[PDB]
């Protein structure tokens, strides 16, 4: 229809290209030498990781925000 | 060989022993469940070729060797639409886990004999 107020639009997602390939570093040698934190959680294995912020480091389900 | 690996995506479809994808074939790597890997090998794989082999230089992981993208996705459940005759449009997948359970067949050994060798 047409309002008056301004049409509110839904959240426009941004899409992810390789996101583990950033931080799963790896060299020449037989090194894995990961750039995130696994999880501290025993509900699950060593799959997932933590959100790499600026201040903080959060989960992606068991919300344990990780301060400084 | 090829009809040994469509014995076990095959078994791995009837069973749900299976784990497509990427993210969740790494976490099922990672978390010490998995049997059998595949690769496809000679594509436009920038750094998805050294990803995966330092991915899969952990513990006895096994891979199977494949040309393209395409047939992969036929026998592993990844398009069952349009079942008259040919397929309609199959997208291409890269590794698949597998870790069957009910293992009493004869293109299992086949297969883990030609893996150790």
């Amino acid at each position: 229809k047409s309002y008056t107020t301004p049409k509110k639009n839904k959240h426009k997602r941004k899409k992810v290209k390789l996101a583990v390939l950033k931080y799963y570093k790896v060299d020449e040698n037989g090194k894995i030498s990961r750039l995130r934190r696994e999880c501290p959680s025993d509900e699950c294995g060593a799959g997932v990781f933590m959100a790499s912020h600026f201040d903080r480091h959060y989960c992606g389900k068991c919300c344990l925000t990780y301060c400084f | 060989v090829n009809t040994a690996l469509q014995e076990v995506l095959k078994t791995a479809l009837i069973h749900d022993g299976l784990a497509r994808g990427i993210r969740e074939a790494a976490k099922a790597l990672d978390k010490r469940q998995a049997h059998l890997c595949v690769l496809a090998s000679n594509c436009d794989e920038p750094m998805y070729v050294k990803l995966v082999e330092a991915l899969c230089a952990e513990h006895q992981i096994n891979l199977i060797k494949v040309d393209d993208n395409k047939k992969l996705g036929e026998w592993v459940g990844l398009c069952k639409i349009d079942r008259e005759g040919k397929p309609r449009k199959v997208v291409g997948c890269s590794c698949v886990v597998v870790k069957d359970y009910g293992k009493e067949s004869q293109a299992k050994d086949v297969i883990e004999e030609y893996f150790k060798c």
